[PDB]
Formats: C-alpha cells, structure tokens, sequence
C-alpha cells in the first residue's frame, strides 16, 4: 500500500504591541492537510480539512483544541525564552516553526519518526533518527538540548511517535483511504511561440493533475534534451490540482522533429506528443 | 534569514478571450510569514482577492495562493504585486497567457 | 492526533 505518515507543521509567530502571537498547527496524512488549527479568532477550535474527518465526533475535536490551544499558549512562553536565549529586543517580530511526524510502511510499522524545530527559519534543534538523543544548531539550542535532556524527553517523545502517532495515523488512513489514493492524469498540449530570427519555442504543458509530482521532458528524435531546456515549477491550479511546463528552442521548420513526454502515476502510460499545426 | 519572494502569474484554465477564468498569483520561498500580495488590472489594485491559508516548507519557507475571477481579453494587463521585508521594493510580475 | 509540545 506504499509507505505513510503523520505529520504536524506547527508556526508561533510574535507580534509585541500588535496582539497575542499568532499560532497555527497543521496536520498532514500522507502529505495531504487533513486538520488545522488558528489560534486568530475569538473561540478557536481545531478543524477538519478534509472532509472524511467529520466522521470524528466532538469529543475528537475537543480534545485536539484543549490541546493546540495548550500548545499555543506554550509557544507564547517558547518566544519569550528565545528572546533571552538569544538576547534580542522585546519589539522584534519572530518565528518558531516545528515539523513533527511519523512515517510507516505497508505494513504498518515505525519506518522513520522526527522533530525539529526552527528559530527565525533558521534550523534550532532536531531529533536524531535514533529517537533518544538530540541535536541543536547552535548555543542557544544546547540550553534547551541539556533542558531537555534533564527532563528526559527524547522518550516521552518516541512514546508518541512509536505509539499515539502510529496509531492514529492507522486510524485517520482507514478513514480517508478512498479519497488518499485520488489520482489525476495530466492533460497534455504542446503551444508554439515566436523568437527572434530562424527559431520557435515549443511549450509542452500539463493541465489537472494530482498529485503534484510529474515529469515532462523533451527529446530531440528520441535523445532527452537535458540540456537548455526551461521550466517553471508545479503549481497549483487552485481547485486541487497542478500545472506545469517545459519548452525548448528549436528551429523553424523543424518543429515535427521534436516530442514531449510526460510522466505521471495517474497515466496507464507516459504521454507522447508534439506541436500539431493546423 | 530573509527568503525572497518566488512568484508565478497564471490562469487556472487555458484562457480564452471572453471567457470567465481564474487568475492566480503564487506565491513561495519566503521568510518571515508576513507578506501582502495585491492583484493589478490594468494598473488598478483588484478589489476581491481570495487567498488561501498560509503554509511552509520542509525548508521552513511559507507559500500560499492569491487568486481572483477574471474574464481575459486581447489588450488588458494583469499582474501581481508583493511586498515583503526582504525586498527593498514591492515585486510585480505580469500575466503572460503564454507561460 | 496532535502532540503536547515541550517548552523551550
């Protein structure tokens, strides 16, 4: 069933004079936001992003705010400390991010479990492979490192992770399963440009495709053209799919010499094309 | 750290003249997470942008999409415009229908 | 679900 994961990306960011830090968790089944929580509104509460999570009950919902909102305010603690890890100014604008997860095989088996954090997107601390022991990024980091170290945490952690983690995830994947495995081809087309002088450029795009990940190359009578060959990066087309593109310059009247493939795990097999004149 | 800005101008659909579409500005690689995206048509800031919530990398840089309903024509310009701490000045990036 | 976070 290929392999999983469980994953959170939580984000404090301060705002002195401003109002309360903004707080922000967000959960990801299999790269696929699934729950979030914003701790900008008067009564927040955690969310179901996914529409297969309103099988959970309010006892579910209740339980993860009391927890994001513990979090939160824990957060606004964190950014203070860092402030005085760090000696800065109480006026600053700062961040704490947190990536936190666990990934299984098909089997359902711990395959890899993490955490780290980053101050000001500057990496902070991580925890090793070996879910025992830490490793901060700087001088700063080692406060908290040997902070937690002497309240033993890198065990409490690996609890959840080889634990409540796995669990769940196994539970929110029975859930979602249907909707998880969704897959969209790509439809292809190949648009033709002017340039200067004796050259064209052929633009090979593909429209409505999920998940993200695709491959679209052009090769000059079968011989891939790695070389010169652009590109922007997938993006997303808004309505839950992605778009992307790849061109080359080629010459004038020479266009039938050249074909596009495109690869995606939607497509029964990659497809081939080249710019049709009408 | 500063991340600059990475911005990409498109419609969600091949556009044709005339017909109502979706134009989108997205918007990633940045640091720190505040950052105002405005929509231009024709020079002229557009009134109703959606934008979806925020999220980050495993790089730690945030993203998220800006969008707006449009119906193209031949001659009107579009763009979107970004400021963001780490640029001296706002960024603007023009909707070509053939990227 | 979601973790308890330690405090830094």
């Amino acid at each position: 069933m290929g392999p999983h994961s469980l994953r959170y990306f939580v984000t404090a960011v301060s705002r002195p004079g401003l109002g309360e830090p903004r707080y922000m968790e967000v959960g990801y089944v299999d790269d696929t936001e699934f729950v979030r929580f914003d701790s900008d509104a008067e009564n927040p509460r955690y969310e179901p992003r996914a529409r297969w999570m309103e099988q959970e009950g309010p006892e579910y919902w209740e339980r993860e705010t009391q927890k994001a909102k513990g979090n939160e305010q824990s957060f606004r603690v964190d950014l203070r400390t860092l402030l005085g890890y760090y000696n800065q100014s109480k006026g600053g604008s700062h961040t704490i991010q947190v990536i936190s997860g666990c990934e299984v095989g098909s089997d359902g088996r711990l395959l890899r479990g993490y955490q780290q954090y980053a101050y000001d997107g500057c990496d902070y601390i991580a925890l090793n492979e070996d879910l025992k022991t830490w490793t901060a990024a700087d001088m700063a980091a080692l406060i908290t490192k040997h902070k937690w170290e002497q309240a033993g945490e890198a065990e409490r952690l690996r609890a959840y992770l080889e634990g409540t983690c796995v669990e769940w995830l196994r539970r929110y994947l029975k859930n979602g399963n249907a909707t998880l495995l969704r897959t969209d081809s790509p439809k292809a087309h190949v648009t033709h440009h002017s340039r200067p002088e004796d050259k064209v450029t052929l633009r090979c795009w593909a429209l409505g495709f999920y998940p993200a990940d695709i491959t679209l190359t052009w090769q000059l009578n079968g011989e891939e053209l790695i070389q010169d060959m652009e590109l922007v990066e997938t993006r997303p087309a808004g309505d839950g799919t992605f778009q992307k593109w790849a061109s080359v310059v080629v010459p004038l009247g020479k266009e039938q010499y050249y074909t596009c493939h495109v690869y995606h795990q939607g497509l029964p097999e990659p497809l081939t094309l080249r710019w049709e004149p009408p | 750290i500063q991340k600059t800005p990475q911005i990409q101008v498109y419609s969600r659909h091949p556009p044709e003249n005339g017909k109502p579409n979706i134009l989108n500005c997205y918007v990633t690689q940045f640091h720190p997470p505040h950052i105002e995206i405005q929509m231009l048509k024709n020079g002229k800031k557009i009134p109703k942008v959606e934008m979806s919530d925020m999220s980050f990398s495993k790089d730690w840089s945030f993203y998220i999409l800006a969008h707006t309903e449009f119906t193209p024509t031949e001659t009107d310009t579009y763009a979107c415009r970004v400021k963001h701490d780490s640029m001296a000045e706002p960024k603007t990036v023009y909707w070509d229908r053939d990227m | 679900y979601t973790a308890k976070y330690p405090n830094l």
